[PDB]
């Protein structure tokens, strides 16, 4: 829950949920690139995925 | 395949072919094929059979 | 008296409807809109779309 | 190829558990 | 310090022109993950271990 002062304009509340977001990038041969992304607290939703 | 091109070469980097099966191929058209990596395709202006 | 001689042709048929098995009504193979089937408390996605 | 299938039926009412 | 047992290099088959050289790690071993819990990891990385024994004989 949050308590914000009343304001006449429509406003948004931006909550950043701090996580890890690490990428590992491997090129195992010439002209081959591979990338794998991990995000751990959000993986089952609230992450677009 | 560019428009009015009569050749498209493919080069695949050197990698294993362990447990490889056949190939298949067919030709499509650029205007009729959207990408599946993208959530929206602004350039896809076709609604016929894909 | 020259608009008595106008002629008219029927419009094109154009049948809309959905797609064959509802293809493209779910995201498959999008790595930005990847589906999920996972344990409730595991958070390991056992669906990884490529 | 197009084809590839390897899922098909190979098939107190119990032994031991 | 840990390195486990790396993916095994395999020399390129290069056509006929020249002499055989160069190598790169496999492309029949890379996977999707964030899917397999720790029970299946043990199997996965002792299957890999076993493979190395085969190559070393």
């Amino acid at each position: 829950n949050f308590e914000v002062d009343p304001m006449d304009e429509s406003t948004l509340l931006y909550v950043v949920f701090e996580v890890f977001d690490v990428v590992r990038v491997h090129q195992p041969h010439r002209g081959v690139i591979e990338a794998v992304y991990l995000r751990t607290p959000f993986s089952a939703g609230n992450a677009t995925t | 395949i560019p428009a009015n091109a009569t050749n498209v070469p493919i080069s695949i980097p050197s990698r294993n072919w362990a447990a490889f099966r056949g190939w298949s191929f067919t030709r499509l058209k650029t205007k009729e094929t959207p990408s599946l990596g993208s959530g929206f395709d602004p350039y896809f202006v076709y609604s016929g059979s894909i | 008296e020259i608009n008595l001689v106008q002629q008219s042709m029927p419009n094109r048929p154009n049948y809309i409807g959905f797609r064959d098995n509802f293809i493209g009504l779910m995201y498959y193979n999008s790595t930005g809109n990847m589906g999920v089937l996972a344990g409730q408390a595991s958070q390991l996605n056992a669906v990884v779309d490529l | 190829d197009i084809n590839f299938s390897s899922l098909a039926p190979r098939h107190s009412d119990i032994g031991t558990s | 310090m840990s390195k486990e047992i790396p993916t095994p290099y395999m020399w390129s088959y290069q056509p006929q022109m020249g002499l055989a050289a160069g190598a790169a790690q496999d492309y029949s071993t890379r996977m999707n993950w964030l899917s397999a819990g720790p029970a299946m990891i043990s199997r996965v990385n002792d299957i890999r271990a076993h493979r190395n024994q085969i190559l070393l004989e």
